């Protein structure tokens, strides 16, 4: 199926966590493609800024067959 | 455990039939001498197939017993009477049980455990017993083998062996030395294994000195007696030869060997004490000197 | 879960007072045990499945209950029994080390019978097996800790039963 | 035609009856197909040559 | 089997079973016929089945047989032979049922732990099932046992 | 859930049995019938929607349900049960194409009484509309596939009264 | 390392070193000559130890070194008795570091799946430990045995 | 038991129980080593009790085993021998409790309707009851023989 | 219900064999338990009332369960504590005779939980008096007949929680 | 009586005494010298016992004989006298019975409506009792105490 790799990073707005925190504030992940449109909206909800988004799996325009 | 036959005709059920018929003494001395035929006309032990380490507290115990108690429990085992050692035996799966008689017999054949009576010989039923289960095919000799024995130790509900085994009724005599006949030295060895070390010490003398293996010569009465109390402890000794002869000053040289069955600075059971005694010419040691004569085995 | 130590700083705690002698020398009694606690505790640890397989194998094995129409006849029952076995002789293990029973009400015991009353375990097959191991831990640790973990063992199998 | 007194004689009780997934079934098929053992390969970890007998490849 | 299968499968998508769920469905109805033959011809010759593989397992693998093995003993041999016993009837339901769901809940999941706490080889437990699955078909016709073998080699994949 | 299928194999199994001449004739009946489930299976999948909306129309529609004040008054609860109405379908033609009702009691009928009673909705409305769900179905289905999907149905209606 | 697991778990906790975290540091680092003698002297001794233990195990279990087996074969011995020597040398790194990390890193995780894949018994190979273990606490004093002990017991319960 | 009639009784009234349920209570605890000796000697001589009670009965009744009859067959006959021992071990039973209820609650419940569907004369069951208290009483002294007989009799009874 | 005899009875029957050594020896155990059973009986019986009195005493008067807004304020209420007491110490004297804890099961404990649930009656107060029973009952019988009583105490304390 | 108590069972059973009850029926009649000889001990002793009775429970409750008690005055000394010698009476009663049935049927049912209605302190009946209980224990053999201990017991309860 299709996969988006993506890289953000989404700072901390309310709270000064005393925890090692680099891991979620900047990262690459590989979110699926049926799921790249809520977790882009996740991540601008909360603040983040996409640095990058990549179509790691599949090629674009892909009519049937894309599973 | 595993399922045990019992009453199938054939021939394993019959051999085990057979063995439950035999007593106490002739299943004891049966199971002996399968042990001893073991090898050469019976299946070889795989003890790491059963979980030993159930036993090896039991096994433990039953090494530091003294061989008297050891013969007691190993036949109250086979009487099936009321002890603990016999409640931990029964509640045992039967392959660890024939581990441990098989631990058994390898420690009797080290001389850890009391061994069977010298000379004895096993009935006719019981020889026959152990031809048949010879003929017998591997697994099928250790089927009757494990079938046998499983029934041994104490369990609720079961009541037998009319017949029983009484048992049968070193240190106390005289130690066993070769070309050895002087008192001072009969008693010296006689206390040592009776660790009695204060009335030991009196056949020192008064400047005797003692040489331990790889250390110094150790001189004053007092201070051997800290030694014998700190560092010879409970120690088993098995002298088997000796000479004597004279030396200057009057004394006497007297080269003593043997073996000591107790742990005492490494080469356990395995190494050759020798005993150099220059006893005074009145007869109290007056150097004393034990050397740990080692065989090939060496990192000591 | 309260270990011994919490028991009496809770007993304490309840009725307002510092630590008296009483309490003193039960924790000194704690602090005593706790080398064969722990010690045991170590073999166990480290003789974990054989434990539960001599267990299963003295008491299970052979039986109904591991022959068809038995509740351990599949594999996946075998398996769920020998893991719920492993459960038991591991929180044992730490009733053990607490020296109380809390944590096997807390995280063990509570709603374990309504749990094998719903699946169909048999209660008396399950007792029979603990004691079981009860009787292999006590083979295998000694006579002390062994009477220790028989009575957090029968603790789990009275709550069973 | 049947005779009753050789079952009276040949009665068993009904818990010794094997069932369905008892081994002692196929305790009979095993007795039958006597499997033979592996004769024990003597051997000595002391005359061996770990770094030389190990293979290469 | 296959019908229930297709049946948790749908649901779990929360929808009707698609054409080709149907489809596989009447197939294996139109099927069953060649399936009950081979369940049959197994039930009949189990014991032969179980009787040469145990044979041919025992010789391929002679440690098991020897002390310190498993099988070691009449007893332990009785116990081999019972649970290859009880691996061709999961065969035989696996065959009959057209799916091998049955033979995973039975005695496929949890295997690997009971047989590790049993102290068994699973190795060794797949090549007998690997001999059980050369006897039967040496048994059966050529197609009929090719494809009564593939839930012989589910299991064999499955245990090694 | 089980078939047909594996209910014969679980049969065996709890007995420690090889399928005998009786489980391979059931197992034949089944694979008989088999197409025609099939079929049925077909139909009502290409027919879902219609078949729920004329049940309700014949049941439902212009009635104290569906007056204000009713359980089925509001759009929202009009909603729900014509989901409650959609789970029936699918789970009696589940039902149907397995030629067994396990799967009505572990999906369905294991908390709906329970569920429909805390709610307040009428049962024998919905028994009302389940019932003519029957003829709407079978007048799709056919007589014997519509048949075994009257069999479902009052499984259904069974165990909801 | 003692030192590499307490500042794992202060990190964990998001926390400087514990005083009692720091004087176990301590009091190890004051001990480190003692506890470095042990692996001295089984570094020292790690040929008749590893040849000894062998033997045991092969008496102990002799199915696989007999015909059939894993071990069977002067090469399969050859190389049995090497990953004796692994294990042996990661006991050794183990009590240096007085922590059981560095043998789980490389001699423990995956172990099984290495010795499935191999075939080999995994109860044989620790059986075969435990004979090291039972060595190694002959040859060395009761309390330093007592102290290789938990790694040895460590690496048991692992592998069964 | 009596000690459960008593609880039961005493629960149904809503009381503990009186001293004169516990008195006898502690005389029925105390005079238990009768009745378990009683019990040994009867579960020893099941087997030969119910062979010879069997050939007793058959002797006796010959329409029983002739053809027409309930038990004639083999595995008629065979059964008729269970329910013998069914029979015996729930005498045994009850003379155990000291008591009868065990044996009704078990095997004495409906059993006229049971004989009544299988066919079976409850008259010849309760011949071959009697039977086996015949030959119960003469493998046991003139006291333990009578106080089996006691439940040998209720169970006869009880049938016809 | 079932006493000592009844359940060994029933544990050999349903699997269908005699009574053998093992079970005989369990009833040998019970027949040398039943004189202090019956003594702990007498002296349980003789004082009833006072057992009840001394552990509500003990744990629930002047607390918030008495005072005005808690479960024992009318004096009805306070009555009905009373008779749960009753009850539970009239039931675990039977049990205690039984040597079995079947009457306190399939008599005092399968419902109540939810009959609590319903009244609002606190069942970890009830707890707490059913522990205070045990003590004064194991206070006035000894610790050998008071173990055994506190054992079905804490059966119906289990099945409560 | 224990018989009487259970002829009542076995008739609401509608059917003969078990042999559970005929032993126990025959352990009773075997008991009953013993129970005579306490019945005796008690009768002969009547006067003292009371007397002690008496005594020690005016000293323990002077409030009865205080002015204002129920107990005040030579007459109502003599009353109290009297209904202390009929429990007695009873208690000997009950004793040979076997069971506490006539005790309850005599003296016992009504007990705390008749002592509501009169006044009576029901608390001081029961001390009274104990006193005599103790009394009579202290004159008599310890296992003839310690089986009449349960029957005072019995009545000391009911009137509590
Ligand atoms: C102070 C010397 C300088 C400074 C600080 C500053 N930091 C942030 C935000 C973040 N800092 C970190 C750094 C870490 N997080 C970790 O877990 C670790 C590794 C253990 C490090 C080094 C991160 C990840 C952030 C992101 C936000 C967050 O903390 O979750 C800010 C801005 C915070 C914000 O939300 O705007 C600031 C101001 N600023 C300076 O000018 C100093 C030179
Ligand atoms: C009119 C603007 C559109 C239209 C209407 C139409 N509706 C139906 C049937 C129903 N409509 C409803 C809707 C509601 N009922 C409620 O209680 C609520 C909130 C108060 C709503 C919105 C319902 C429930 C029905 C079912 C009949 C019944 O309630 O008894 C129909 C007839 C459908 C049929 O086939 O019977 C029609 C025609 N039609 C249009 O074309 C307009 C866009
Ligand atoms: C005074 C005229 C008499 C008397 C009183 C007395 N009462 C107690 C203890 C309690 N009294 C009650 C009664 C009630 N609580 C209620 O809620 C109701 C209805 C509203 C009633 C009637 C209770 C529940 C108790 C228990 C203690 C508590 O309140 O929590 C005592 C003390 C008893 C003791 O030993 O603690 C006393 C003294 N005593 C007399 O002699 C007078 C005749
Ligand atoms: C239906 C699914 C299912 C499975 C799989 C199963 C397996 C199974 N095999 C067992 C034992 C056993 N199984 C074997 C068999 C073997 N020995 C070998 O060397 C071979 C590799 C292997 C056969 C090919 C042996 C030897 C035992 C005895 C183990 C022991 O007693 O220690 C046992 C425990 C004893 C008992 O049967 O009661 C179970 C449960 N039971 C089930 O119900
Ligand atoms: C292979 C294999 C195994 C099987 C291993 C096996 C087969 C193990 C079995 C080993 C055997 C046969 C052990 C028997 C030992 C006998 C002893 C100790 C008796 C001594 C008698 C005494 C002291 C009495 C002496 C006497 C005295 C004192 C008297 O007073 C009077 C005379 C008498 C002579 C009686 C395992 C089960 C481990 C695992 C699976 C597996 O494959």
């Amino acid at each position: 199926m299709r996969m988006f790799r993506i890289t953000a990073c989404v700072p901390s707005q309310t709270r000064i966590r005393t925890q090692r925190e680099l891991q979620n504030t900047y990262f690459t992940k590989l979110v699926p493609y049926d799921n790249w449109f809520r977790e882009q909206q996740r991540i601008m909800k909360m603040g983040g800024k996409i640095v990058k988004v990549e179509l790691a799996t599949g090629r674009p325009g892909t009519n049937a067959g894309l599973a | 455990g595993i399922f045990p036959n019992t009453l199938a005709a054939d021939v394993v059920p019959a051999t085990i039939a057979r063995f439950s018929q035999l007593n106490a003494e002739d299943q004891l001395a049966l199971i002996w001498f399968a042990y001893l035929e073991m090898g050469k006309t019976l299946t070889i032990a795989a003890p790491g197939a059963a979980s030993m380490q159930l036993a090896e507290n039991a096994l433990k115990e039953i090494q530091a017993m003294g061989p008297l108690q050891q013969t007691q429990a190993m036949c109250d085992l086979a009487n099936r009477a009321d002890t603990p050692l016999c409640r931990t035996y029964a509640s045992w799966s039967p392959n660890i049980k024939l581990g441990f008689w098989y631990r058994l017999g390898e420690l009797m054949e080290q001389g850890f455990v009391a061994p069977i009576p010298a000379g004895y010989q096993l009935s006719a039923n019981a020889n026959a017993v152990l031809a048949t289960i010879q003929g017998l095919e591997s697994g099928q000799q250790i089927t009757v083998l494990r079938n046998a024995v499983v029934d041994m130790g104490f369990t609720a509900g079961k009541d037998g062996k009319r017949i029983a085994e009484p048992v049968v009724p070193a240190s106390r005599t005289k130690v066993s030395i070769e070309g050895v006949t002087n008192a001072t030295v009969l008693n010296y060895m006689d206390n040592l294994n009776a660790n009695d070390f204060d009335t030991l010490i009196e056949l020192f003398t008064s400047d005797g000195a003692l040489q331990p293996p790889f250390q110094r010569p150790i001189v004053g009465k007092e201070n051997v007696l800290r030694f014998f109390r700190e560092e010879c402890q409970n120690l088993k000794l098995i002298p088997e030869r000796g000479v004597t002869e004279p030396a200057e000053d009057g004394f006497t040289q007297i080269k003593v060997t043997g073996k000591v069955q107790t742990p005492w600075f490494g080469g356990n059971v395995g190494m050759n004490i020798a005993w150099r005694f220059l006893l005074n010419p009145e007869g109290k040691i007056f150097f004393v000197a034990i050397d740990l004569l080692a065989s090939p085995k060496e990192l000591l | 879960m309260q270990d011994a130590i919490t028991a009496v700083i809770n007993s304490a705690d309840v009725q307002g007072k510092y630590l008296d002698g009483a309490a003193m020398d039960k924790l000194k009694s704690y602090f005593a045990s706790g080398e064969l606690r722990v010690r045991a505790a170590s073999v166990i640890s480290a003789n974990a499945a054989t434990i539960v397989k001599e267990a299963v194998a003295k008491s299970l094995l052979y039986s109904d209950v591991t022959r068809p129409g038995g509740n351990m006849y599949t594999t996946r029952r075998y398996a769920a029994c020998i893991r719920d076995l492993d459960y038991y002789l591991r929180y044992a293990t730490y009733a053990m080390l607490a020296g109380d029973a809390s944590i096997l009400d807390e995280r063990v015991l509570n709603g374990l019978k309504e749990t094998y009353n719903s699946l169909g375990v048999p209660i008396s097959s399950t007792v029979q097996a603990i004691q079981a191991i009860k009787e292999v831990t006590a083979s295998l640790v000694g006579a002390d800790a062994g009477k220790e973990m028989g009575v957090y063992l029968d603790y789990i199998c009275s709550g069973l039963s | 035609q049947i005779v009753w007194q050789n079952e009276v004689r040949r009665f068993i009780p009904q818990e010794k009856k094997l069932t369905a997934g008892n081994p002692m079934n196929f305790l009979g098929m095993a007795r039958s197909i006597n499997p033979a053992a592996n004769t024990i390969p003597k051997v000595s970890a002391q005359n061996i040559n770990i770094e030389a007998s190990v293979p290469r490849r | 089997s296959i019908v229930t299968k297709s049946i948790v499968n749908a649901d779990a998508e929360a929808r009707y079973l698609s054409p080709g769920e149907l489809d596989r469905i009447k197939a294996f109805v139109t099927g069953g016929a060649a399936r009950l033959r081979i369940a049959e011809t197994l039930t009949g010759s189990r014991e032969t089945i179980v009787k040469q593989a145990g044979d041919r397992l025992f010789q391929k693998r002679p440690d098991i047989v020897s002390p310190g093995g498993n099988a070691y003993g009449e007893e332990m041999t009785a116990t081999c032979l019972r649970d290859m016993d009880y691996y061709l009837r999961l065969v035989t339901y696996g065959v009959v049922s057209g799916d091998v769901t049955p033979i995973e809940e039975i005695g496929l999941v949890g295997v690997r732990e009971m047989y590790r706490s049993l102290g068994t080889p699973i190795e060794a437990v797949a090549q007998s099932v690997r001999e059980m699955k050369e006897v039967a078909s040496g048994l059966m016709s050529s197609d009929d046992a090719a494809e009564a073998s593939a839930y012989f080699d589910f299991v064999i994949g499955k245990m090694s």
